[PDB]
RNA sequence: UAAGCCCAAUUAGUGGUUGCCCAUUAUUCCUUUGGUAAGGGCGGAAACAAACGGAGAAAGUGUAGCCCUUCCGAUGUAGAUGUGGCCUGGAGGUUAGGACGAAGCUUAUGGCGUGAGCCUAAGAUGGACCGGCCUCUAGUGCAGAUCUUGGUUGGCGU
RNA sequence: UGCAAGGCCGGAAAGAAAAGAAUUAGAGGCACCAAGUGGGCCUUCUUCGGUAAGCGGAGCAGGCGAUGCGGAAUGAACCGC
RNA sequence: UGAAAUGAGCGGAGUAUUUGAGCUGUGCACGGCCGCACGCACUGGUUUCUUCUCCGUGAUGCUCCAUGUUGGCGAUGAAAUGGGGUGCCCCCACCCGUCUUGAAACACGGACCAAGGAGUCAAACAGACGCGCAAGGGAGGAGAUAUGGUUGCCAGUACUUCUCUCGUACUGAAAGGGAGAUGCAAUAUGCAUCUGUGGUGUGCACACGUCAUUUGCCCAACACC
């Protein structure tokens, strides 16, 4: 009847099949993506495990090397913060108590973790709290929004790069780092994490002391967890 | 004439806003004023004295603006003004003003009835025949 | 030569028909036809207009404007009337060969009407039938005039 | 105080593990009052007529860490002339 | 809260609105923010933005500044394809001190009846929003102008006077009053003429 | 009532609330006026022969233009 | 803890989920041990 | 229309803006340009500065008639010509004469390729003026 | 045999691995309001009388917001500004009311709005004026000045 | 045809590798008009006069002033927020 | 309460490949070329254990609203939900306005009410914003008639000019002087031409390209001349 309507309405018919067969089409590389890294992590763990092994028994050592990642939440509100403490809190995304982030550790950001610790429990995250913090918690920035992730599209749709399309891309730059964990982490917006479900009975003190504060290496996880 | 229904009518706050200290005073009227003392307790919000207006109080813009009958409450003051609402009469009902008259106040008893748009004061025993 | 266009940004704040009341705004004129204050319903404005209005029994009128006697007004506006049991799908199509805008809602006020006459038939009907037990002592009558 | 949730103590009832038994069960408060007012079952069975009254409410959860259990009174609270006096907690709804 | 410093400083202001209370500019702001929403264009939403302004930002531009900028750009066009249409979301003046205009079609909100005159009887047109919707809908081959907003004389009272490097015009009714100190090298001192920054 | 007092106690954290402008850069402002005069002459007699010889190349981009078409 | 939006974002869930449980089985689990404490040690006694 | 004013929307603050600790008073310094050399001083000379001070030779009795200049420039002497004369002008031909005493101006000045060639009676000329028209193909015909 | 001090733990060499209570905090859900707000629909798709699935759909800063989905923020003295923001006496318009009862007044008279306020009900009140809406206009909003004037009042049958 | 300067015309441009080898709720920049304030006080650390002071005077910062709310029975400023 | 149930979950039909077990070959890794390899990387062998796999519905719905089961009460006087009043209980809670670093203060004003009660009017200047006109803009005072009329509505509206005034030009104490571009060219007023940004760097939109961006012109505007 309208004149436009089939000009319209098939235009529509058509698109219709073309977010299905991209749809369904994207899940043989989120599929075959995953497949590839959880045998890449086995492939890894396993072979520390024979490498280890072997400098036991003949009297070796064998350094873990040095964590990439590292996970930082910030443990105290915001009160009575000094100016260097801001720009640092702020250049690092944490702009409120229990946010979280996800940083490279190297020398510069290292030595500036350092002048914010009574803010920051922090340590080295397992796979386990990125797959967790990746799907629960996570949220992508488009546009200015904070939109939850439900979806494998959306995903590939902020990042164009196609080295970063299902949620199982992210996960990896995260916990391997790599090449894009910059720009992976860079439009994740910043974590927001409940507070620990049973606590650390002494937010004022150092973790090497009756303390919380400051890099609590691997039981970081145990202590995120909790939060999420 | 079955009101269209709403969600849910939940009001935020029913206990009127209430000027500070008014009822120690005869003169000051219970109606609302901002005190701007500057020790004054309410303006620092001191838990336990009275609390303020805010942006936060809305009526939910669904429910708003809507009589416990379910109709927004559109006023009349002659037979006429009556067919404005005579398709709407689902969302909309009539109140006849104050003013207008026992005479007046005869016809928009009629000529609503007949329509069927509702009257708020309009008489009530043409409806429960 | 003054669009609808510029005609309701001169109308719309100030109004014989405008009647907001309130804080509602519905609208007096004789030709919307639900009676929101809007470009689309405003039928004094539009170049080209249509209302469905009623008549004796439950006929249907219809009145019509249309771009050519825009002026010149007893000319402007015409009336014509469906027959009594019409279909309501029947004056919408009317009102739609003029301003398909409106399509729907002629057909919703189409069988608004027909609703009202027929509920004034009941009532009319219910008033006089227990009109009769009451003794007046007064009725009032104009005399027929030549 | 915050004045939704009560806090009951269940006689023979003492520890934690045995609150979280009751969570679901439905308390009563058993008052009365003056002049006999309408009830649920008045007119069918109009032997119920009488002053007692009744308000209802659901058990939360455990609150402490011995025996103590929250409770919810639907839609309201309980008057405070109710503290320190008899709370009905019953069986239903079971969940064995 | 969440820690914003502010959050009140990376804030500014827009108004989408007008501020006029002519009936036509809200014609046409409802043309082009139809047509710079869904046109997909720069020019056209240039004008929209544009279009809102008070007049205070929209300056007149004379005829002889749209000539001479547009006898440069005239030059470097092939000779086979010509069509630019001066564009200007201002109102358009009349130069008495150039006389001999070529044919440019402009388009503005208002044109001084010396300068419409001018154009038409040198053998172009004048053309007005509404028309130019229906030649240009997505602004292809116009040529869009603004004004020229510095020479006001309320720029140049802007600034102090006594400020060293600062020439600016003070506010005086009578001119001959304020020469005397500050101004004149020889009594007390003179403002610097120039000052490095 | 002893009225001298003097702090700097809130002014770095005025001074910092619209920030520290940073400098304006190096193309901005030259204006060399101040400047070694010599210098500065042959600059400008120079800089008056570049003005030449660039509206020069205006005119001949007019010919090969209209040249090529 | 959405079963519904994990596979949409990982399908490759299930086979990990089916992999993982291959694990819980006591059946499996022991003679996983039994093996790997014979692989382990006679490696160790090659040097 | 004092239903806009500030006062109005300043019901109830009691201040009306003036301030609580520094009042509004009456007034704080002193009356009009009270203050000039002393605590207004860097007002006077960042604002105004010029100020204070005398300034050149003192002319009693100052009557603006004997000096009367408007002057003009070259580049605008099209105002003063209607159409149709402007229209047919050329050099050595036959070009329209613009008064100046009759059109209410006395000096004419240079800044201009004098666009319609004309013979214009001035009170005054300037030298750059003078050779403009001149050379264009008008004349300078000087009248008092 | 601490309900004291030092140290330490979490239902105790029994399997590691969060005892419990309380914030205007954190996380999350609902509702509001404001954005440097983000996006979508707005060419009426077709069909369709009563009697014996309905109703809207405005090219839009602001309203009872054109509709919808989304995201972030939300406290504040002095101070700045905004409001299609409330009230008052009048003038230009427009639309109504009123001896079948106007303004005024009184009320455990309710209804609407976050609020200024509006509106209806009743008067066993009143006796002749008056409401809405656009615009204009000003001697235009009271609790406090040892504020002004009139009245009254506890102290006191002292 | 060295050096100074303004250009013009070509060259290349991990657009900044590797080495721990940055990060950002990073729109930069300019302008007009104008209010209030110009008595402050408290604290970690540094600190001068004084026997000392709930005394007087400063430095870098954070607060109260202007702001409650949860906590130290109570307290402007402490603790958490 | 299905008024688009997108579901491993609902429907349809079938029996899939993740891990763990043993091992392949080259490689890595370990020990001092061989031996090792705890089983890493590459091809990717075994089926003994282990597990479900596959494919299905756009809106022709732009928006809102409308669809269960079981009992109690409700049969025109009642029932029910909300609002209101008065008392009570548990809990929370210093007296207002003000000067003040600091007020609940043993700091000052304060018995109650009604009616009054405080940023106004005028002029000069400026900057925002609305309007007209634009190298021009605008009067002021007065005159002229419809009106030489009308109790009034009219003290308004309509009409008008040479002038006046703020502008188009500025500078010097003053006498005085007084502004374009290009080419040729160096003449103590050089000469010619007149469709034109004085030049350079940065810079909307547009235009022809390219994988945001090359070049053209660059409006406004900033900077250097």
């Amino acid at each position: 009847r309208a004149a436009f309507k089939q000009q319209q309405t098939e235009n529509f018919k058509k698109a219709v099949v073309a977010r299905k067969a991209a749809k369904a089409g994207l899940k043989k590389t989120a599929y075959l993506r995953a497949r590839k890294y959880s045998r890449e992590y086995r492939g890894a763990e396993k072979k520390l495990v024979t490498l280890r092994r072997q400098a036991a028994s003949h009297g070796n050592y064998y350094l873990e090397a040095k964590p990439k990642v590292a996970v930082v939440t910030r443990i105290r509100g915001i009160a009575k913060v000094n100016p260097k403490q801001r720009k640092i809190l702020q250049l690092l995304r944490l702009r409120q108590i229990f946010n979280t982030v996800f940083v490279k550790m190297n020398k510069p950001m290292e030595n500036m973790l350092r002048a914010v610790e009574p803010y920051i429990a922090y340590g080295y995250p397992s796979l386990a709290t990125v797959r967790a913090m990746v799907y629960k918690r996570g949220y992508l920035k488009i546009n200015g929004q904070r939109v939850k992730i439900t979806d494998n599209q959306m995903i590939k749709d902020k990042y164009n790069n196609a080295d970063i399309v299902c949620a199982e891309d992210m996960v990896n730059q995260i916990y391997t780092c790599g090449k894009h964990f910059r720009t992976v982490t860079h439009g994740m917006w910043p974590f927001k994490l409940a507070p620990p479900a049973g606590g650390m009975r002494q937010k004022r003190r150092h973790f090497v002391e009756g303390g919380d504060y400051g890099n609590r290496d691997t039981l970081i996880n145990r202590f995120l967890a909790r939060m999420i | 004439v079955k009101p269209v229904v709403t969600k849910s009518v939940v009001k935020k706050r029913t206990k009127r806003f209430t000027r500070h200290r008014y009822e120690l005073f005869p003169q000051l009227s219970s109606s609302w004023r901002k005190p701007r003392g500057e020790d004054s307790p309410v303006r620092r919000r001191y838990k336990g004295q009275k609390a303020m207006p805010n942006k936060g109080y809305g009526s939910d813009r669904a429910t708003k603006y809507i009589t416990p009958s379910g109709f927004k409450s559109f006023p009349i003051q002659n037979v006429q003004d009556l067919y404005m609402l005579v398709m709407q009469n689902r969302k909309y009902a009539g109140v006849i003003s104050h003013t207008v008259g026992a005479r007046s106040r005869k016809a928009i008893v009629r000529k609503a009835h007949e329509l069927d748009v509702r009257l708020i004061n309009g008489g009530a025993k043409l409806r429960k025949l | 030569s003054h669009s609808v266009d510029l005609q309701w940004i001169l109308v719309r704040q100030n109004s014989r028909f405008l009647q907001k009341r309130g804080g509602i705004r519905m609208s007096n004129d004789p030709f919307n036809n639900n009676g929101n204050w809007t470009k689309r319903h405003c039928g004094f404005l539009n170049e080209k207009a249509a209302v469905v209005k009623p008549a004796k029994g439950g006929a249907i009128c219809v009145t019509v404007k249309d771009g050519s006697s825009n002026n010149k007004p007893r000319q402007t506006y015409r009336k014509t009337v469906h027959a009594a049991g019409v279909r309501a799908s029947d004056v919408s199509r009317a009102v739609a060969a003029v301003r398909p805008d409106l399509a729907d809602v002629s057909f919703r006020r189409a069988r608004r009407m027909a609703c009202i006459a027929s509920r004034t038939a009941k009532v009319a009907a219910a008033r006089k039938a227990r009109s009769e037990k009451i003794k007046f002592s007064r009725k009032s009558v104009r005399a027929k005039r030549h | 105080q915050t004045k939704q949730t009560a806090l009951v103590r269940v006689e023979n009832v003492n520890t934690r593990e045995d609150a979280t038994w009751y969570v679901g069960k439905r308390v009563c408060y058993v008052y009365h009052g003056k002049k006999v007012k309408r009830c649920v079952r008045w007119s069918k069975a109009p032997a119920r007529r009488s002053t007692t009254r009744a308000l209802w409410g659901r058990v939360t959860r455990p609150h402490g860490n011995a025996g103590m259990m929250r409770v919810k009174f639907n839609g309201a609270s309980v008057p405070a002339s109710a503290i320190g006096r008899r709370i009905r907690v019953y069986l239903y709804p079971s969940q064995i | 809260g969440v820690d914003l410093t502010g959050i009140s400083k990376k804030s500014r202001v827009i108004r989408h609105h007008t501020y006029s209370t002519n009936p036509y500019i809200k014609l046409l702001i409802k043309l082009y923010k139809f047509l710079a929403k869904r046109t997909s264009s720069g020019f056209n939403k240039v004008v929209y933005q544009r279009l809102i302004k008070s007049r205070s930002n929209r300056a007149p531009i004379s005829l002889s500044r749209i000539a001479v900028v547009m006898k440069r750009k005239a030059v470097f066009t092939a000779k086979s394809k010509a069509a630019p249409i001066a564009v200007v979301v201002g109102d358009v003046l009349d130069d008495v001190r150039m006389a001999r205009i070529p044919a440019m079609r402009v388009c503005a909100l208002r044109f001084s009846k010396s300068a419409r005159q001018s154009i038409v009887a040198a053998g172009g047109e004048c053309l007005t929003f509404d028309q130019l919707a229906m030649i240009a809908p997505t602004g292809k081959n116009t040529y869009l102008l603004r004004g020229r907003k510095s020479g006001r004389e309320s720029v140049r009272h802007f600034g102090a006077s006594g400020v060293p490097g600062s020439h600016s015009k003070p506010y005086a009714t009578n001119r001959g009053k304020e020469t005397k100190r500050g101004r004149r090298t020889g009594r007390s001192y003179k403002r610097k003429a120039f000052r490095h920054v | 009532a002893k009225s001298k007092n003097h702090t700097n106690h809130n002014q770095s954290s005025k001074n910092h609330r619209n920030g520290i402008k940073g400098p304006v850069p190096l193309h901005l402002h030259n204006s060399k006026r101040g400047s070694w005069l010599p210098a500065l002459v042959n600059a400008r007699r120079v800089r008056k022969h570049n003005q030449k010889a660039a509206l020069k190349k205006r005119r001949e981009r007019i010919a090969a233009f209209a040249a090529k078409n | 803890k959405n079963r519904r939006l994990r596979l949409r974002l990982n399908p490759y869930v299930k086979r990990e989920t089916a992999a993982a449980k291959g694990m819980r089985n006591v059946a499996n689990r022991d003679a996983r041990r039994k093996a790997k404490m014979a692989r382990v040690t006679k490696a160790k006694k090659a040097a | 229309p004092t239903r806009f004013k500030k006062c109005r929307h300043q019901r109830g603050s009691t201040f009306c803006g003036y301030g609580r600790v520094g009042k509004h008073r009456k007034h704080e310094s002193g009356r009009g340009n009270a203050g000039g050399m002393h605590h207004h001083r860097i007002n006077f000379d960042k604002y105004h500065p010029g100020y204070f001070g005398k300034l050149g030779m003192d002319h009693y009795h100052r009557k603006k008639n004997p000096m009367w200049k408007p002057t003009i420039n070259l580049n605008n002497l099209s105002r003063l010509i209607a159409a149709e004369e402007a229209a047919k002008a050329t050099k050595g031909g036959t070009l329209p004469v613009v008064d100046l005493q009759s059109s209410g101006y006395a000096k004419l000045l240079g800044n201009g390729h004098i666009q319609v060639p004309c013979i214009v009676k001035a009170r005054y000329v300037s030298k750059l003026a003078d050779k403009k028209i001149r050379k264009a193909g008008g004349a300078v015909v000087l009248q008092a």
